[PDB]
């Protein structure tokens, strides 16, 4: 006799704000101009710094990590999109465990979605004020509290106004998922900005172009030696190199053909003879989500034992979580996990260290190709995207497999969704981590979903179209 | 009957491929006429001689 | 479409129409005489007091063997029936011009049904089976409709 | 690839009964694409290759 | 809300976050 | 060994039901990959290209904001 | 025949038959029913000639 | 006729707004009707309904 979470979640959702769902089906021109403004208003929003902080030269402990979550350090998307992907994740993993029953009802699904938004702005708030407290931006002492509480309010305005946007796109005034477009987005000027960026950073040597073809003509230009000039682009230590991009490049093309992988299963209209269409099962079954799923949870495993590391140091169950050393090895300061579960789940740097630390990476490998399994697996059932539910569409669409009732279709679609959705997720594990070996620019995770991304965005501009 | 022969099961099956309605891609031709299937037949009022 | 008789004014002047209503078309043209002359709240009360049994359709001119009631003596007549699915299609065809006189911005309870004609379609075939071997057409009488109301305060 | 009846004429009885005995089995599985639901691409090459068998068998003929 | 406020209200924050940023250096100047 | 086989099964049943779905996929025309690259190409380009600008224009500005 | 089919499944599939069922449809065409050797895995070598 | 051709697109208009406003006070009906059967039921109803008009929608276009 359990009185219902979201009815006690009810008089909270009120304050909540919630954009009205269009009245007219909007045009589809109208809707691409929408996802542009929304798109632009979320790069300013990214360039933006933010206000009062103090220039500290500290190591960034989650530079892989904002990548994937389209976060820029020091600016009004420092949290980035992780409160809502986290309070999606959660919300969604207690529909599907049971914890929380949400009604059929409308007024159980709009409880539940206000629920989720509430718990992605609590997590926002959460989140800000923990980063300001642990002296990311400097002592907070030194900051004061109008500052540090400025820049909590600016960080929680910033992911109210993300989470509003988001929630404009997936309503239908804009085209797919803002959090999808904001991520391809920013993978994709990262990507561009380390292959073209015109800064120079001076290395002890030399002033020295951070973009790696920018780099590559002023070093061929400059120095007599071409040949040397050019191998020193291709192998730089320090900076994106000409192979890095090329590995990139690899990459893409490589996720781009399995990502054309599909399993077609005949389907044909009952009420129409001779319509032939086919179902298309795709080896990514279950798209970038597993990824993104993973990446959040391993995100909060961080953010967490660099909390607890930073307020309770020396406990067993901090060394357990994870050991942090900023290590500033003739680079940009980087705080890397030394030791405990932190330490397991970071990727290896490189081969070297792969070698170093030969446990360290099966560990890591294991780790990421289960989680992406065990994730595949439960999304399918939690989204609704069974054979069951798959076969439920059909019906509904009236379309019926030739010789087949819906039953046996259901029965043909449950032999390979499992298999395919695991197998995926799989795939997507290893491509993840031969890419992050190789070392291409943007992460083999940040390459994967930007693939992924663009290539679902396509398939619904098409559809539209 | 049920006691049927190997000429007559194939001259029912030929007279059962020939019973169905003209494909529906088929009257955007150019010289086309064909409203729709005129030599259908029902199991009930004609019976197929034999 | 080209209608019998054209609107005096198109603004306050709603139409509609039926074509191929398998309904009875001498059946239609009584309870088309009936209602030819009634404001549109009149005629829906009308039709459904039809429908109940409350009132009658007096039948004037195709009144062979049609039984005697006592629902028509407010028509001066003596003959009438209670045509149901003639007082319901001229009734969804009411339903119709209404949301057409809404679609053109006129007031429902001012519209005056001002022209209403029934014609004959053409008939069905279906054959019946008689003494002797020999067969005989059943075919069917449906009819043609098409009305004009009119604001009239 | 077309297969034209010209460059045909100078390979061996074998040499052409093997690219019979290929082409069966390319029909073979042209004949399962079609009931088991394949691209357009494969159901339309049945035409083609109903008639490079039939091409074959006449230059052997 | 409708989508013109919310597009009027992240253009007012990020007009606000600059004029907190001139009136910062203002401050400091 | 009792243990080593209840792992070892599923793990061998899902190879097996894996080398099926590999064995079913229809794997992508040339045609097919072309069109998708380029597809994704364009929409890379067009991201990147945004991302880039916005970024370079704001590079100014924030030094202009921050540095002084 | 039912030998003309088993000793060409033994020819386009390289698979012992257990025993051959005829019968001829209404349609016209002749089904067919061939049941595998009692080690071979009609399931498992569908999968492989495609169908499944 | 030719004043009322000009006037077209003002009906038009009008009579999507109306359809709205009937179509927002019924979804209002819905939210406010206590029971949760009689709430399904309603919902399954006007689902059912909306289907309907895209099945005939399409089936017009056809
Ligand atoms: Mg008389
Ligand atoms: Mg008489
Ligand atoms: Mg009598
Ligand atoms: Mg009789
Ligand atoms: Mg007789």
């Amino acid at each position: 006799m359990a009185i219902k979470f979201l009815e006690v979640i009810k008089p909270f959702c009120v304050i909540l704000p919630e954009i009205q769902k269009p009245e007219r089906k909007i045009q589809f021109k109208e809707k691409v101009l929408w996802t542009a403004i929304t798109l632009f208003i979320f790069l300013v929003c990214c360039q933006i710094p933010l206000f009062g902080i103090m220039s500290s030269d500290s190591a960034d402990p989650f530079y892989w990590m904002r990548v994937i979550l389209a976060s820029n350090r020091g600016t009004l998307m420092e949290l980035g999109i992780s409160p809502i992907v986290t309070s999606g994740l959660i919300m969604q993993l207690l529909a599907g465990a049971k914890i929380i029953e949400v009604g059929d009802t409308p007024k159980d699904r709009a409880l539940f979605n206000g629920a989720q938004k509430l718990f992605g702005m609590i997590i926002t708030i959460g989140q800000s004020i923990v980063y300001v407290m642990t002296g990311m931006y400097g002592d907070p002492s030194e900051m004061g509290a109008g500052i540090c509480l400025l820049i909590t309010i600016q960080l929680f305005v910033a992911g109210l106004i993300v989470l509003l946007l988001d929630e404009l796109l997936q309503k239908g005034y804009g085209l797919g998922s803002g959090i999808s477009l904001f991520i391809a987005t920013n993978i994709c000027e990262t990507i561009v900005w380390k292959a073209f960026s015109p800064t120079t950073v001076n290395t002890g040597r030399g002033m020295e172009f951070e973009g790696a073809i920018i780099a590559l003509f002023h070093l061929l230009a400059t120095r007599t030696d071409k040949v040397r000039a050019l191998r020193e682009a291709f192998y730089r230590q320090n900076l994106p190199n000409l192979m890095n991009l090329i590995a990139t490049i690899f990459v893409f093309a490589v996720v781009i053909y399995f990502q054309g992988f599909r399993v077609d299963l005949p389907i044909k209209s009952a009420r129409y003879r001779g319509q032939y269409n086919t179902y298309p099962i795709k080896l990514f079954y279950t798209s970038n989500i597993p990824i993104i799923l993973q990446s959040a949870l391993v995100s909060n495993l961080y953010v967490i034992s660099q909390m607890l590391s930073a307020r309770f140091s020396g406990n067993l169950l901090v060394s357990l979580l994870g050991t942090w050393s900023d290590t500033s090895s003739g680079g940009p300061a980087r705080a890397y996990p030394v030791g405990g579960l932190c330490h397991y789940l970071s990727p290896p740097e490189s081969f070297g260290s792969v070698l170093e630390d030969p446990v360290h990476a099966v560990v890591y490998i294991v780790f990421m190709l289960g989680s992406c399994a065990f994730f595949s697996k439960t999304w399918i059932e939690v989204s609704g995207s069974s054979a069951k539910d798959v076969a439920k569409q059909l019906k509904e669409q009236q379309m019926v497999m030739r010789g087949h009732r819906e039953t046996s279709m259901v029965h043909e679609l449950n032999r390979y969704i499992p298999t395919a959705a695991a197998f995926g997720g799989l795939c997507i594990g290893a491509l993840s981590v031969l890419a992050d070996f190789l070392g291409a620019i943007g992460s083999g995770t940040g390459i994967l979903l930007a693939v992924t991304i663009i290539y679902q965005y396509f398939e619904i501009f098409v559809k539209e179209q | 009957s049920s006691h049927k022969t190997f000429r007559i099961k194939r001259f029912l099956a030929k007279k059962q491929k020939q019973n169905r309605p003209i494909p529906q891609w088929i009257w955007m031709k150019t010289g086309n006429k064909i409203r729709y299937n005129s030599k259908r037949r029902h199991w009930r009022r004609t019976k197929l001689g034999l | 479409v080209r209608y019998s008789l054209d609107p005096e004014n198109p603004t306050k002047s709603c139409k509609s129409r039926g074509s191929n209503l398998r309904v009875h078309f001498k059946n239609t043209r009584e309870t088309a005489q009936a209602i030819k002359g009634m404001h549109i709240r009149k005629a829906t009360k009308y039709l459904k007091d039809v429908t109940l049994k409350k009132q009658c359709v007096p039948f004037r001119r195709y009144n062979g063997g049609v039984g005697r009631c006592a629902q028509a003596k407010q028509w001066g007549w003596t003959q009438g029936r209670w045509p149901k699915k003639s007082a319901e299609f001229l009734l969804h065809m009411l339903k119709n011009a209404e949301s057409n006189a809404e679609l053109k911005g006129l007031d429902v309870d001012s519209l005056v049904i001002e022209h209403i004609q029934v014609n004959k379609a053409p008939k069905m075939r279906r054959r019946t089976y008689r003494a002797h071997g020999r067969i005989n057409p059943y075919m069917s009488s449906p009819c043609h409709i098409e009305m004009i109301l009119t604001e009239k305060e | 690839a077309k297969i034209k009846a010209r460059d045909l004429r100078g390979k061996k009885k074998e040499e052409l009964l093997k690219q019979l005995d290929d082409l069966k089995v390319e029909l073979s599985q042209l004949r399962v694409a079609k009931v088991t639901g394949g691209a357009a691409s494969k159901l339309s090459k049945i035409r083609v290759v109903r008639k490079s068998i039939a091409r074959v068998l006449t230059v052997i003929n | 809300v409708g989508p013109v406020p919310v597009l009027v209200m992240s253009l007012l924050f990020i007009a606000s976050v600059f004029m907190l940023h001139i009136w910062g250096k203002y401050t400091r100047s | 060994m009792d243990q080593v086989m209840q792992f070892v099964e599923p793990s061998r049943q899902f190879v097996k039901d894996s080398i099926r779905l590999v064995k079913r996929c229809t794997k992508p025309d040339r045609k097919e990959f072309q069109k998708i690259a380029m597809a994704t190409a364009i929409g890379f380009a067009i991201m990147g290209f945004i991302g880039f600008f916005v970024k370079l224009i704001h590079i100014p500005i924030n030094n202009i904001i921050v540095g002084g | 025949n039912k030998h003309q089919i088993k000793q060409a499944v033994k020819k386009l599939y390289d698979i012992d038959v257990a025993k051959v069922n005829t019968l001829i449809r209404p349609d016209g065409e002749k089904k067919a029913y061939v049941r595998l050797a009692p080690d071979y895995d009609a399931l498992d070598v569908a999968n492989k000639i495609g169908i499944i | 006729e030719n004043f009322l051709k000009l006037t077209h697109v003002q009906r038009q208009e009008a009579a999507q707004s109306r359809r709205e406003e009937k179509k927002r006070a019924e979804k209002e009906r819905i939210m406010n009707e206590e029971d949760p059967e009689k709430q399904r039921r309603l919902e399954e109803a006007a689902l059912r309904r909306e289907q309907k008009k895209l099945e005939k929608k399409q089936m017009k276009m056809k």
